[PDB]
């Protein structure tokens, strides 16, 4: 399936102000802020096809790029990821016949 | 306010909040934490010279 | 002092030596930076991180000449 | 006085959530969006000195410039007004 069904949990922002209609990016950021308990990631079940360090680096890059918003004079509306080696491998940009 | 050091059991969100929370949940005797890093204040009139 | 409450609001207001690189990581678990390169400029998060999980030494010669203060504490109780 | 005392009223924000930490500009915008009942303004008590149409145009410009932020792709942190004739006269630039 596209998204897993029975084995999912949620990070709730709980109640938003009734007049609050905003961009999904900032809703996601506010949902993320309400959680403490991150650790150092590691692999518990390999893919047995592909490179797993690329997955680790992708997760770390997503987290870092989400945190690095404050180094900007103006607040953006959408987030564009850097074109990195592991992301290029994951998206298959260099297996084109 | 000036040194961004509020207590561990507080809802105020700053840039130092995450590490203060991690230190707070790790310690056992919370009355021995300095005020500069998420600690209570025990100063009174009898203690001002120490 | 208004000068002090103008540089704590900006990143990297503290100075340290180059040995900090080999001991403190560049980023923490959440992804927040701790120091930057061009002595080097560091962040208070580095101090909090060191107080959280850093090397521990239990020498007793450090409080050597500090025993005059502990007499006051002993007399106060 | 610098600000008036007895005559002030407030536009409240109706109990922001405990996780709400933001920039004062967007708090002001949120407070402004909760009010309905604006009409066409007009002068009710002149100053006896100075030019009053400049004051009216200044207020209109504030309203328009606050409403004219959605055209920007990289919304800012602080708002800088545009240097116009009425505003230059009001601030005494000349």
């Amino acid at each position: 399936s596209k998204f897993l069904l029975m084995d999912a949990l949620k990070l709730s922002i709980e109640d938003p102000s009734h007049e609050g209609e905003g961009i999904p990016l900032y809703d996601a950021i506010k949902c993320m802020r309400t959680f403490f308990g991150w650790k150092e990631p590691y692999i518990v079940k390999p893919h047995e096809k592909g490179i797993n360090p690329n997955y680790l680096l992708s997760w770390k890059q997503v987290l870092a790029e989400l945190q690095d918003i404050e180094n900007e004079e103006k607040i953006p509306r959408t987030k564009n990821m850097k074109k990195t080696s592991q992301l290029k491998w994951a998206l298959g940009e260099n297996m084109a016949p | 306010y000036t040194y961004r050091c509020h207590r561990g059991d507080t809802q105020i969100q700053t840039r130092r909040s995450f590490e203060l929370k991690k230190l707070w949940e790790q310690t056992r005797s919370k009355a021995g934490l300095l005020v500069s890093d998420g600690g209570p204040n025990l100063y009174n009139i009898r203690n001002l010279h120490i | 002092s208004l000068r002090m409450k103008w540089m704590m609001a900006m990143k990297y207001p503290i100075t340290a030596d180059k040995r900090i690189t080999e001991m403190v990581p560049e980023r923490n678990e959440q992804g927040q930076t701790l120091w930057s390169k061009m002595r080097v400029m560091v962040s208070p998060l580095a101090v909090t991180w060191w107080n959280r999980n850093g090397p521990m030494t239990s020498t007793v010669h450090y409080p050597k000449v500090y025993k005059t203060y502990f007499e006051k504490v002993e007399r106060l109780k």
